């Protein structure tokens, strides 16, 4: 099970998923700025395509699907993480993309 | 934006044709009371000083009989039991309400009624365990089809002794289809961890056997139901007693108004008499059309108001009650605001999954066609229903096409620079008149069938082309100003 | 929901405290602890309160605790939208 | 109430025509229909078609179209049914019936006319 | 278009007994049900007895009863009064341009 992201960037971050059926589970995006901690940004339903965003990430960001491939469109590094069906949230994570 | 006096004249003209056309219909009845009495039984009651009521609609009469005999006591029992659960053991309230719903279904529809509701729900749940959109929709469609088969119908009728109970089972099963289809699709789409616990078989049963909406009541979203049933924060029983009294006043007013319309205008008996419909005046035709749709609107006020009042006592937020049909001027607005619950169901589970409004023009046609096709099939799939669905599909398509055309930057800029805002309102009203004439015609087919539709088409547009048609169009133009001006308050 | 962690850095017991109760409307408390190594992505440790994903810190009520390598530990709640991450607790090498 | 009176019995010839009338009385609404029903001597009843004396509307059955013609007189409120190319199989008793406001049920009947095709 | 069948073609009965006559339609006539029953005594003209499947006419006795749901209908006489010797026809209404049934004949003797 792999989640590989689109390298360093200086905007569209991609997250391609392997090892599991892509439509079964949703996908989450979080950001970690150098001077602060982790911040959840939102998630997208990989079946219906319906995303929800946090209140402070509204408008500027959007999630898109390219089904086993998922995109997001600010010095933080952004992680895509797969969310499980029950009892716990973030099982596997992508290695991150550093935005400058 | 219009001058006050111009809009005042429009309102006077609109009120004028409503009330004068009602007078014409009242006179035609009271002229054929004896002729109509021997073909249709006119009920005699002391409600309106010796007038006779036309009881031909079959929907008003059916639900009124069930309410006098059984339904009012069972609904009243639900609110009593629901209040007791909240005061005593609020955590277990969903299961208590579910248990009451099973018992109420039984004491009306026997063992077969409860048995068949459970069987449909169980088959749907097991198929939903596959997490497929397509399989769930096929399973729901097959279950719906089984209702309307000859051999199944004969077997069902043998279960009951009066054919009145058989109709109740048909109504109940048709409504339950939407509830368990909604639950199964939401289960197929579930992906969040915290939501996984809300798709157990007990929750499906509680959603299906929720009594206020069991027999005819509007589709209530599963999301709203689950959120409130887990609230454990009651709402000051004194306040609930307060809202019940106000709701009863409005419900009784609506019922009295519907009864008055039936006593004064025998609109349902007259649509059943095609030869009479071909000889009445054109003013009588217009009044009959207006009275039909307004009676339908008031009847569903009552038919959805009772479940709405019960749900509000429970702490739920029901779908909005219909807006008055004398304020509807377009196809799109009509289907957004009349049956709000069903509109929400169709948007979520039929429209978006097919991919509406995202693939451009061709995609929108296909998505809208699918939605209208399902609603026609869900109502029974008769020939007049397909004609009604085709007309409504065409009307919605044309409105969207014109809307996009006028929102193009080139055309929008041209009309803005050349036409005053008041003039723009007037062409919008003028076009809405043609739209609303076709809208009335389509819903007349729904209410009265293909024969009534053909009579209206020939006598309004063909036989009376130069002048009857223009008078109807002119009156609807004034009517459309009122509707657009008012819609600026909610839309 | 906003949380604090104490202490920020301890050499070689992490406490996560919240303003609002973390119990969800379905009757479950969705709180998790993630460990992030320097230069790598967070790793889930205990998939809910007191039960381990693969240590074994336990807590209850409003205040939460984790007991017993080097890294930064975050506490996360999923019961109340929007989901909120903790401040993080650096664990010193010494 | 409404009363229907029909014309007399007729003795046709093979390959000829007969025109038989029916006069209505006592109606209280405008659009009433007059139907024509045939009865062979030992057999059942079969509907031929209806005329509207004061509207002009007609309907026919598929069996009797192109052989029967229905006419009316508004002023005398009468209806005429004509059969052409008569054969021995058209010998019958032909009834005039009148419907009520819906046009669905035949509530009034004439005495019928006996047609002998010989 | 609709074919209407009647059973039996003839029916012997003693005075005061109960009689049942059946009618079948090739197509369902339910909209209200568009079916009627007519009585014809041997020397006379047909007379409308029942309309809307089970609604009795004005003046007809209470012993005549009509029922039926789909394509199957029946007319029952609780007690024959020897003035009931006639031929009874079922008759589908405005669902289609009208068609009659074959006719059921009651013979007391
Ligand atoms: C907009 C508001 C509400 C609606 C209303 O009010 C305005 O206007 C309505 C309409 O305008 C009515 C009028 C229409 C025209 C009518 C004409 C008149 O006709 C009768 O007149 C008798 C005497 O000549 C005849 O005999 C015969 O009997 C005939 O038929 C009578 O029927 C009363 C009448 C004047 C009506 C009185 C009641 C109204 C005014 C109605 C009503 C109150
Ligand atoms: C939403 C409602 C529907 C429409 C309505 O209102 C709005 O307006 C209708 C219409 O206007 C009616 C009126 C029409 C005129 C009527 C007249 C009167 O009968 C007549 O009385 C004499 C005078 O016309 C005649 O001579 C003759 O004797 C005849 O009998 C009686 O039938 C009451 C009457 C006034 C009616 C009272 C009820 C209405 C008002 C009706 C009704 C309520
Ligand atoms: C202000 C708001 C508006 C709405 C409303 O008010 C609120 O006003 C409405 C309207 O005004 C109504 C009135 C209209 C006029 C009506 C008149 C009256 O009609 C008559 O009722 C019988 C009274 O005896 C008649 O009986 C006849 O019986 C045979 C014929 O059928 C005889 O022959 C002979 O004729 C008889 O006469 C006959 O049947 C006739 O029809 C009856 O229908 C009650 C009546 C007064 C109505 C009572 C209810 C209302 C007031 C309605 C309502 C409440
Ligand atoms: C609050 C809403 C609206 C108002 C309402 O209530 C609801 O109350 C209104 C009012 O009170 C009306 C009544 C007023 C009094 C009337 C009296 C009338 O009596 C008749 O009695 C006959 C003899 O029996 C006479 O002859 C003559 O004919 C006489 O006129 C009767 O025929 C109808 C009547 C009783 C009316 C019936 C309909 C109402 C009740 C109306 C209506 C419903
Ligand atoms: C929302 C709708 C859309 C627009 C509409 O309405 C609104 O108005 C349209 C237009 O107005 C049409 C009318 C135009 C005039 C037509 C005239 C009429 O008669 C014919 O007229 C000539 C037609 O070639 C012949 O010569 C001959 O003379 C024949 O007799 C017949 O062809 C129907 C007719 C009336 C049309 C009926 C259908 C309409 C009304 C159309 C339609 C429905
Ligand atoms: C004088 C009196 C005269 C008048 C008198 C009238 C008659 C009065 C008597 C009636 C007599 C009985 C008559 C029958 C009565 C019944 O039987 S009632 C039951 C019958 N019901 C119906 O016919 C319903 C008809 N069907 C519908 O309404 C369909 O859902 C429709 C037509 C497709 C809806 O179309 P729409 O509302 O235009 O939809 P649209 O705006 O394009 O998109 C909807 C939403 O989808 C959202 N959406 C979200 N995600 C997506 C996505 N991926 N893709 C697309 N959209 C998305 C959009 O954002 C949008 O919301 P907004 O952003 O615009 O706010
Ligand atoms: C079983 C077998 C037998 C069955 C037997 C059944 C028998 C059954 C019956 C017989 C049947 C027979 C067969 C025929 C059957 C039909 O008759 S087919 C009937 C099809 N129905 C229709 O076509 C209905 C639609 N017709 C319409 O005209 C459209 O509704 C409308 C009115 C154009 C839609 O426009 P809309 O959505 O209201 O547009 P909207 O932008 O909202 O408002 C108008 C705009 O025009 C702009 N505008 C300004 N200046 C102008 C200007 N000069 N020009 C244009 N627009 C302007 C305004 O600014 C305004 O935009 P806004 O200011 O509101 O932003
Ligand atoms: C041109 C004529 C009419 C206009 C402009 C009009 C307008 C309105 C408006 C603006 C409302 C506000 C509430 C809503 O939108 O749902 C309303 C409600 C209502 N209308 Fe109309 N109306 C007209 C004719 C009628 C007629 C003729 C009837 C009855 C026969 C009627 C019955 C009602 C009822 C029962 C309500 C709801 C009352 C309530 O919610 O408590 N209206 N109407």
């Amino acid at each position: 099970i792999q989640l590989v992201q689109s390298g360093p960037e200086l905007v569209k971050i991609s997250c391609k998923a392997s090892g599991y059926t892509f439509t079964n589970y949703g996908m989450n995006w979080v950001r970690q700025a150098p001077g602060k901690g982790l911040k959840w940004m939102g998630w997208i339903n990989t079946y219906t395509g319906e995303p929800t965003y946090a209140d402070d990430f509204k408008g500027r960001f959007a999630f898109s699907l390219e089904t086993a491939y998922l995109q997001i469109n600010d010095m933080a590094t952004y992680f895509c993480a797969r969310v499980w069906n029950y009892d716990y949230y973030f099982d596997y994570w992508g290695q991150g993309t550093t935005l400058t | 934006m219009l001058p006050r006096w111009e809009l005042a004249l429009y309102l006077l003209a609109s009120l004028g044709f409503h009330f004068y056309s009602f007078y014409e219909v009242y006179k035609v009845s009271r002229e054929h009371e004896e002729e109509l009495d021997q073909e249709f039984e006119l009920e005699t009651d002391t409600l309106f000083g010796g007038l006779k009521k036309d009881a031909t609609d079959f929907e008003w009469s059916f639900w009124m009989e069930w309410g006098k005999q059984w339904l009012v006591w069972l609904l009243l029992g639900h609110m009593v039991v629901s209040q007791m659960a909240t005061l005593l053991a609020r955590k277990h309230r969903p299961w208590i309400l579910m248990l009451y719903g099973m018992w109420a279904c039984w004491c009306v529809l026997g063992t077969p009624g409860v048995a068949m509701v459970l069987l449909h729900t169980t088959i749907s749940f097991c198929v939903a365990q596959f997490r497929s959109q397509l399989l769930t929709w096929l399973c729901s469609l097959l279950l719906l089809s089984t209702l309307r088969l000859q051999g199944v119908e004969e077997v069902k009728r043998r279960w009951y002794k009066t054919e009145n109970e058989y109709y109740l089972l048909q109504f109940t099963l048709t409504v339950r289809c939407l509830y368990y289809t909604s639950f199964s699709l939401e289960l197929c789409w579930q992906q969040l961890p915290a939501a996984s616990t809300s798709y157990s078989f007990p929750w499906m049963l509680a959603y299906v056997f929720y009594y206020p909406v069991l027999h005819n009541g509007p589709i209530l979203s599963f999301s709203e139901f689950i959120k409130q049933m887990q609230q454990q924060e009651h709402d000051s029983l004194k306040a609930s007693l307060c809202v019940l009294a106000l709701g009863l006043g409005r419900l009784l007013c609506w019922w009295w108004l519907a009864e008055l319309m039936a006593h004064l205008m025998y609109m349902h008996a007259i649509y059943s008499s095609i030869p009479l419909l071909e000889t009445v005046s054109c003013w009588t035709l217009g009044g009959l059309a207006l009275a039909q749709v307004l009676f339908f609107y008031v009847k569903y006020l009552v038919l959805f108001g009772v479940p709405a009042l019960l749900m509000r006592l429970d702490g739920l937020t029901p779908p909005a009650l219909p807006r008055c049909v004398s304020t509807m001027f377009s196809f799109t607005g009509m289907w957004r605001y009349f049956d709000v619950g069903l509109h929400n169901f169709l948007i979520r589970y039929v429209y978006i999954p097919v991919g509406g409004s995202q693939h451009g023009l061709l995609g929108t046609l296909f998505s809208t066609a699918m939605t209208f096709a399902f609603v026609s099939y869900w109502h029974g799939g008769y020939d007049y229903l397909w004609c009604w669905a085709a007309l409504n599909w065409l009307g919605v398509t044309v409105e969207n096409g014109v809307r996009r055309l006028v929102e193009t930057p080139c055309i929008q800029d041209s009309l803005a620079r050349y036409f005053s805002p008041q003039a723009r309102r007037r062409f919008h009203a003028a076009l809405a008149s043609c739209s609303t004439s076709m809208l009335i015609l389509s819903n007349l087919v729904f209410l009265g069938g293909n024969e009534v539709g053909k009579t209206y088409w020939n006598r309004i547009f063909i036989q009376g082309w130069p002048w009857v048609t223009l008078s109807v169009l002119g009156f609807l133009y004034c009517y459309s100003h009122v509707g657009i001006a008012w819609a600026q308050t909610y839309a | 929901v906003l949380m604090t962690q104490t202490p920020l850095s301890l050499p070689v017991s992490i406490s996560c405290r919240s303003s609002q109760s973390i119990v969800h409307s379905n009757g479950n408390t969705y709180l998790e602890w993630y460990l992030q190594k320097p230069g790598q992505s967070p790793k889930l440790l205990i998939y809910r309160v007191s039960n381990r994903f693969s240590f074994s810190g336990s807590g209850s009520g409003t205040d939460f605790t984790l007991k017993i390598d080097l890294g930064v530990y975050y506490c996360f709640q999923g019961s109340h939208v929007p989901w909120t991450f903790g401040g993080g607790t650096k664990l010193e090498i010494k | 109430q409404v009363q229907l009176r029909q014309s007399g019995a007729e003795l046709a010839k093979p390959g000829a025509s007969v025109k038989m009338s029916c006069k209505a009385s006592g109606y209280t609404f405008t659009n009433y229909w007059l139907h024509w029903i045939k009865q062979r001597p030992g057999q059942g009843l079969e509907w031929i078609g209806y005329i509207s004396p004061n509207t002009g509307s007609t309907e026919y059955s598929q069996k009797f179209k192109d052989r029967a013609t229905l006419t009316a007189d508004k002023s005398s409120s009468t209806a005429y049914m004509q059969l052409s190319s008569l054969t021995s199989e058209d010998s019958a008793v032909y009834y005039c019936a009148g419907s009520r406001i819906t046009g669905t049920w035949f509530a009034y009947w004439g005495q019928g006319t006996l047609v002998t095709v010989s």
